């Protein structure tokens, strides 16, 4: 009865609705056994979080760019603000790599062992390194603003809106990417170009798009 | 079952140890889409020219109809509000919706007007019997009074359906061996019964 | 689809990816390193 | 009555299995515990007569199967085509084929290996191909690269459409045994069809397409310069201008005044003088002539309506006053088992293709092809190998119908019944004569060593002293020389430079040249014919006391393959039909391997050669060095192994180390076909002991190689070895010295 994504086909056993937009939509059933398939939640949630980051940060930085602000593009950020200061390449990249360590073991080990995280074997804590659900971690930290310990069915609803805008991000993460590598351009630039002329500003007249 | 003569000296609507796609109700559904796609097939081929004969059309269309793109080879024309390609595909994801779920339909009969679907559900439920769903779009009005003439339509259906198969075979045949428009072979064999034929374009 | 998983897991599939593996870490090796001899 | 029948959903597609090793035979899906199970599970994946019993089940099974085998042979046709689009020198080969070569195969440069890439011409380095497909591409017609692209990828979408044929027919809609028994309407579709519409559609695109391109290339006119083909299609104003009978379209054949049309629908014969090819015109014209005579063949059997025939009633209609019910009950035999027909298509199948490698190097049909004496060498014997284990199959899967498949009840007195009881008179024949062959033909070789060594050549065996002549061959050749005056007035030439005439040469290159016959070719072609008679011996054994024997009178409940019987009444090592199969493969390498032999050194010594008169490589050693095994030896061998002993620093370094590889693996073959399964276990058991002792033993119980399958890997290394030792010299040395 839930909308499922190929009108008329009925969804495959492991697919039930329990979780957050289960369009029934996993042809290929890498979803059976269940430890796989909340460890595949847990990854599509990762990645709709970072892909929401992306999207922001792009499109931001790319209205900054079009506007006389001197934002350099996206794409060349990253060098021409290291160039820019006194940074170093091998510093920043092993501290980021320091810090992210830490924090996504810590999550690790969590997943593996559901508990054994606020077990005040940190500094004093407890009752907010303990998760709350595969991948919902709301504390008072991580949820400070404690909408998870209200309103179970707005969570839910807003779970589901989570993940949503989520997948968009990611299809428009990539939108993105190929838009650049074909125009050679700004994504934005692009945008004003179709708006120019739709009828012909567009793929179809990108020529590698379509390869005739 | 309309339209039939007894006639398949080949004999493939045999139903017993059927399956596959050699199947009479897939066979008789696609002869029946074959028949409306030919229908409007054949119009469409032939409008322009006699359009523009009578000169009631500017004679920057009425082309020939191989012309208007379809194969740039055989001549492309151009004015078009937008690219051929550009056209192709708004053309791929029309028809991709369309058919598709028409073929749901057929493969789930009856469960293609549950999904939510702007309301666009009720008319979709049709019949159980595909190329015949009815309702209220796809029999407008209410046709097959007596279920009699009902029966006659359909008959009369098949009728054209093949003829127009016919006809489609024709346009092709003529276009590729005179070269010229159909109401152009038919102008020159009215004018010469005998020195305008086949015959004659040997 | 465990059943596809087990099929992988057997013998003769197995002995085939870690061969790749071995010899496509030569392969690089001696095209970073080519030619030596000694240490 | 004859319609289509099928079943529906028969077996699922599922994984269930894939987890369940062995699960076709009941007995092996009980799991293992020693290691001769793994060889088992190998060894009969695909007997589907002793998997189960249904002639409908195993009938599916095989339909799956060839889809499978299709599906396979497009993926390695597209990556030829591809390979060929990618990384060739094709299109400066186009330019000029005279002096660029073939290259496709390239190598990457990492520890040493790139050493090979053969500077081959056209500004390319690489590896010299022999396939030859770039002069059939020309011949075709192809330029751009582009074509050579697309094709490629038309070919792997066929074969990902062979694999879901299979897959479909199934698992999802299955047919019916009647249905597979239709074996007139087979026929008739067949040879209708399949090769009547191919060759048509074949004489078509030769036309519209290949006979054009091809006049403008040998005209010389810039390779891009030629126009396309679609363009070709188009404008009949061009193909008129080539061909002024284009112009009228089809009015004329229609008028049946065929005449006209001769412009390109020629009768030459001969060759193409700048091409060393044959005349396009006239492929045209016998591809035509295949199309009409095929397809009107292809209407022969009665089918639905009583026009035709019964190939059952033709059958008993020949009946003989020597041979009893004659051929009563074979249309049962061959409408009941697979092994029959298989048998039967082997043995053409093989013969076809020896003569197809013959009339190949005979009638060179392609532009620029006689040119590489590589190409032609390496075709020929690539063919005639693959005929010869063809023709073996054929046997070997005979005997086995005849084991397991056969009724004696069905045929009471039949030619087959009455073959089997005088088998002992027939095999006794056959003996003689051999025995017989081998003594004359080989004797005279060993006269004539032995004429030489002592001093006293006035008394060999040549063209010098006492003589040996193939009047039959000479008288032939004469014939068909003489032929197109009186026997085909309106031929213009002999089908073949070889029956006599001129010499056609090209790139300062002999193209062909009447062929000379010597008491040298008689004895090489009688020692053919023994060796021949010997192999067949040996098979016909192998068929004829399938089922029992005067010693051993169960042979047929045994099975088709076992070690012996014991050391039961004297030893009864190797008497099973499968070791008959075994010895003959043996034989029949041996035999192959020698007329490969006679035509390399016939073609180099006396063909081949460049135009100054001709320089034939050898200068024609031939008639005097191939009558005598020590001549043989040094001046043909031992001689021609110099570039392949010392193409080192080159890029012909691989020939010679396969060279040696091959030699190792060959003799390597010898430990198993001589060693016994007896000591090995022992030995294995000595092995365990260690192992254990440290609490390593596997689980696994290691159980030395089946009696059978000693034999079998013996003899697989040993070809394989000879023949990779054979066909590594024969590259090198052509490639270095033509
Ligand atoms: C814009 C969409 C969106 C929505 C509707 C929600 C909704 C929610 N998030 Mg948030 N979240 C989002 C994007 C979103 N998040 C993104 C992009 C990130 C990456 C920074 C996160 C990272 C995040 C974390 C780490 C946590 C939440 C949590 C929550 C819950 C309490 C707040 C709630 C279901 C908390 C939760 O799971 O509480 C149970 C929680 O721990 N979110
Ligand atoms: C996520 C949504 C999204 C959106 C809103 C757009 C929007 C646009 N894309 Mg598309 N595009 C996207 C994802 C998206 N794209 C993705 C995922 C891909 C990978 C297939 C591409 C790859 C792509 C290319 C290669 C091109 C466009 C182009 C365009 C622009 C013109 C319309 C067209 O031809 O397409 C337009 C601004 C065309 C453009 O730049 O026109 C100006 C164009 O050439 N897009
Ligand atoms: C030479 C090969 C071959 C042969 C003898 C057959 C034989 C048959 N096919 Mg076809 N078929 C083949 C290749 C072949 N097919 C291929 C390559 C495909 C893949 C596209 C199919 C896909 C296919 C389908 C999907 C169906 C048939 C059907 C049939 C039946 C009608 C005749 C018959 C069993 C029909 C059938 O079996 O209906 C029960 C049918 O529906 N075939
Ligand atoms: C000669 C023309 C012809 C005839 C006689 C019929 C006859 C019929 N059509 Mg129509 N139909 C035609 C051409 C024709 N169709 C074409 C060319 C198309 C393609 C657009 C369709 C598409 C179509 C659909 C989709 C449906 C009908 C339906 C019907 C039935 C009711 C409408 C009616 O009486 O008309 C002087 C009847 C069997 C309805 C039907 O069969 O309902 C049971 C229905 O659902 N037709
Ligand atoms: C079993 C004996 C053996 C040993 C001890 C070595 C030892 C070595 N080989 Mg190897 N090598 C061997 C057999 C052996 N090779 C064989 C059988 C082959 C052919 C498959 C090669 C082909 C080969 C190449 C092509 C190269 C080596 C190289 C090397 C070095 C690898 C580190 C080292 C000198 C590399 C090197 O730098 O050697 C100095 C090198 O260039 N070997
Ligand atoms: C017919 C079988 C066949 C064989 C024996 C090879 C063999 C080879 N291919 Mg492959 N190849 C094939 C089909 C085949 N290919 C097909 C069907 C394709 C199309 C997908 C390709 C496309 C292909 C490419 C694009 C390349 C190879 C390359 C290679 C080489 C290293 C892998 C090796 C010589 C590599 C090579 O030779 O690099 C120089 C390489 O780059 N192949
Ligand atoms: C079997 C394949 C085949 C195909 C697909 C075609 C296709 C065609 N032929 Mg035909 N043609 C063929 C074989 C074929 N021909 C053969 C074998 C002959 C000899 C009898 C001819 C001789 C022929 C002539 C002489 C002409 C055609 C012509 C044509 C075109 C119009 C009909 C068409 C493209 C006409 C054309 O357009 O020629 C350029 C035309 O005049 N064909
Ligand atoms: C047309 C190709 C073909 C096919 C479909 C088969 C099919 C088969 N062969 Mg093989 N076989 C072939 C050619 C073929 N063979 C050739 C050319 C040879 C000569 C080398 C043999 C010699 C051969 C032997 C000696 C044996 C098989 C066996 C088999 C069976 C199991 C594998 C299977 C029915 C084995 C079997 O189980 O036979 C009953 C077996 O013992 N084959
Ligand atoms: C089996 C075939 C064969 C045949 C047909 C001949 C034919 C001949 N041999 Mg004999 N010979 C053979 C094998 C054969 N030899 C072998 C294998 C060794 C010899 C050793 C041999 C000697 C030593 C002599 C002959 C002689 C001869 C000649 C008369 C007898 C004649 C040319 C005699 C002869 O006439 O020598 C000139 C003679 O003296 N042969
Ligand atoms: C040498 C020899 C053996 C001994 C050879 C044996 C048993 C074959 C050994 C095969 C390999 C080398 C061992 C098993 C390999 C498997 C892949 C297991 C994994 C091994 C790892 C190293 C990968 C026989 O058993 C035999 C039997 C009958 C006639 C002649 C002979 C004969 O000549
Ligand atoms: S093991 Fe060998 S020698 Fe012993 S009986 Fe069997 S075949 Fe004969």
């Amino acid at each position: 009865v839930r909308p499922v994504w190929f009108p008329g086909n009925p969804p495959p056993a492991h697919l039930d609705g329990s979780l957050a937009g289960d369009y029934g939509f996993d042809p290929l059933f890498l979803g059976q056994e269940p430890q796989t398939l909340k460890w595949y939640v847990q990854a599509e949630l990762v990645h709709g979080r970072f892909a929401m980051l992306g999207a922001a940060g792009i499109i931001l930085t790319s209205i900054g760019a079009k506007v006389g602000l001197g934002f350099p593009e996206w794409y060349d950020a990253g060098k021409v603000v290291v160039e820019k200061n006194n940074i170093d390449f091998p510093t920043l990249m092993v501290i980021q790599f320091y810090l992210m360590g830490w924090a996504e073991t810590k999550r690790w080990y969590d997943f593996k062992n559901p508990g054994s995280q606020a077990d005040g074997s940190f500094l004093g804590f407890t009752e907010e390194f303990k998760g709350l659900e595969n991948g919902y971690p709301g504390g008072r930290f991580f949820d400070p603003m404690g909408l998870s310990r209200g309103d179970a069915a707005k969570y839910q609803e807003y779970k589901q809106k989570e993940v949503k805008n989520g997948r968009l991000a990611m299809i428009a993460c990539l939108g993105f990417a190929a838009q650049y590598a074909a125009t050679g351009k700004g994504p934005l630039d692009n945008l004003a170009d179709h708006l120019a002329d739709p009828n012909h500003v567009n793929f179809a007249t990108n020529g590698v798009s379509i390869p005739i | 079952l309309p339209g039939d003569f007894g006639f398949d000296p080949l004999g493939l609507l045999d139903p017993v140890n059927s399956g596959g796609f050699i199947e009479p109700k897939w066979l008789q559904y696609s002869e029946v889409i074959h028949a409306r796609w030919a229908m409007l097939g054949a119009a469409g081929c032939i409008a322009p020219e006699v359009l523009g004969a009578a000169g009631l059309i500017p004679d920057a269309t009425n082309i020939k109809w191989f012309e208007s793109g379809v194969i740039p080879p055989a001549g492309s024309y151009n004015g078009y509000w937008a690219d051929p390609y550009t056209i192709f595909f708004v053309e791929i994801v029309a028809m991709q919706f369309a058919e598709l779920r028409r073929l749901q339909d057929f493969r789930y009969p009856g469960s293609m007007g549950q999904q939510y679907f702007l309301g666009l559900e009720a008319i979709f439920k049709g019949s159980g019997d595909a190329a015949y769903p009815g309702g209220p779009f796809f029999n407008l009005f209410n046709l097959g009074k007596t279920e009699a003439a009902m029966k006659e339509l359909k008959l009369k259906e098949i009728k054209n359906g093949r003829l127009a198969m016919l006809a489609m075979l024709g346009y092709g045949a003529q276009a590729v061996m005179t070269g010229k428009g159909p109401f152009q072979n038919l102008v020159e064999h009215l004018a010469d019964p005998v020195n305008n034929n086949i015959l004659t374009n040997f | 689809m465990k059943d596809f998983t087990t099929y992988l897991s057997t013998a003769p599939v197995i002995a085939t990816i870690w061969f790749t593996f071995t010899a496509g870490l030569l392969i690089e090796i001696n095209r970073y390193f080519p030619d030596p001899l000694v240490f | 009555k004859v319609k289509i029948a099928v079943d529906r959903n028969p077996v699922e597609t599922s994984f269930e299995k894939w987890a369940k090793p062995g699960h076709f035979s009941r007995t092996l899906s009980k799991g293992p515990n020693t290691t001769t199970w793994i060889w088992n599970l190998h060894a009969d994946a695909h007997d589907f007569d002793s998997h189960t019993s249904d002639l409908e089940e195993i009938s599916r099974k095989v339909f799956s199967a060839h889809f499978g085998q299709l599906g396979i042979i497009f993926i390695w046709l597209s990556g030829m085509y591809f390979h060929g689009a990618r990384f060739s020198n094709y299109e400066a080969w186009l330019s000029d084929p005279t002096h660029i070569k073939p290259s496709a195969q390239v190598v990457w440069p990492i520890v040493g290996q790139e050493i090979l890439n053969g500077d081959v011409g056209g500004g390319f380095q690489g590896i010299q191909i022999t396939s030859g497909f770039f002069q059939l591409w020309r011949a075709s017609g192809i330029t751009s690269e582009l074509q050579l692209y697309t094709t490629a990828i038309g070919g792997l979408v066929m074969a990902a459409a062979m694999f879901f044929a299979g897959w479909f027919h199934y698992h999802k809609a299955a047919p019916k045994l009647e249905w597979f028994q239709n074996v007139e309407s087979m026929l008739n579709h067949h040879l209708g069809g399949l090769l009547g519409l191919g060759s048509l559609a074949w004489a078509g695109h030769q036309i519209h397409v290949s006979l054009p391109v091809n006049k403008l290339l040998d005209a010389g006119v810039d390779p891009k310069e030629i126009p396309l083909p679609h363009d070709l299609l188009l404008n009949r104003a061009i193909m008129a201008d080539l061909y002024p009978s284009f112009a009228k379209g089809i009015a004329p054949f229609f008028t049946l005044n065929w005449s006209e049309y001769s412009d390109f629908l020629t009768f030459k014969g001969g060759l193409n003088p700048v091409t060393g090819g044959l005349w396009l015109s006239d492929t045209a014209h016998h591809h035509v002539a295949i199309a009409v005579l095929f397809l009107v063949a292809g209407h022969m059997y009665r089918t639905n309506w009583g026009i035709g025939h019964s190939m059952k009633e033709i059958l008993e209609a020949h009946r003989g006053p020597f041979t009893g019910e004659g051929h009563v009950g074979l249309y049962e035999i061959l409408t009941t088992s697979w092994h029959a027909q298989l048998a039967i298509n082997l043995a053409l199948f093989g013969s076809l293709s020896i003569i197809v490698a013959h009339h190949m190097y005979a009638m060179p049909p392609y532009p620029y092809l006689a040119t590489d004496y590589g190409t032609q060498l390496s075709l020929f014997t690539h063919h005639t190998w693959i005929g010869g284990f063809c023709i073996v199959g054929a046997g070997a899967h005979a005997a086995i119908f005849m084991v397991r498949d056969y009724d004696p009840t069905n045929n009471y007195n039949n030619l087959l019944d009455r073959v089997i009881r005088h088998r002992d008179a027939i095999i006794s024949h056959l003996n003689w004569v051999c025995i017989f062959l081998g003594f004359h033909s080989f004797g005279l070789y060993i006269h004539n060593d032995t004429m030489s060594a002592l001093g006293r050549p006035q008394d060999m065996f040549s063209d010098t002293a006492i003589q040996l002549q193939p009047v039959f061959a000479q008288w032939i050749q004469n014939t068909h020389f003489l032929a197109p005056q009186l026997t085909a007035p309106n031929a213009l030439a002999a089908t073949s430079l070889t029956w006599g005439g001129d010499l056609v040469a090209v790139g300062g290159k002999v193209a062909m040249m009447p062929i000379s016959l010597g008491t040298s070719d008689f004895m090489v072609h009688h020692i053919h014919a023994f060796t021949i008679h010997v192999t067949v011996l040996i098979l016909l054994k192998g068929v004829l006391f399938a089922r029992s024997s005067r010693l051993i009178p169960d042979k047929a409940n045994l099975g088709f393959r076992f070690p012996c019987d014991g050391p039961g009444r004297g030893g009864t090592c190797q008497v099973s039909a499968w070791d008959h199969v075994f010895l003959g493969l043996f034989w029949m390498y041996n035999s192959l391997s020698i007329v490969i032999f006679h035509f390399s050194w016939k073609m180099q010594s006396d063909v081949w050669g460049t135009v100054t008169g001709v320089s034939h490589i050898t200068g024609g050693n031939f008639a005097q060095s191939a009558n005598t095994i020590n001549g043989w030896l040094r001046d043909f061998l031992w001689a021609q192994s110099s570039q392949v002993i010392q193409s080192y620093g080159s890029a012909l370094s691989a020939y010679g180390l396969i060279f040696l590889g091959a030699h190792f693996v060959w003799a390597f073959s010898l430990m198993f076909l001589f060693s016994g399964r007896g000591y090995w276990q022992e030995l294995i058991e000595s092995i365990v002991w260690a192992h254990n002792k440290l609490k390593v033993a596997p689980a696994i119980q290691p159980r030395a190689l089946s009696i059978t399958q000693g034999r079998a890997v013996g003899v697989a290394h040993y070809l394989l070895g000879g023949i990779a030792t054979t066909w590594s010299f024969f590259l090198a040395r052509i490639i270095s010295v033509g």
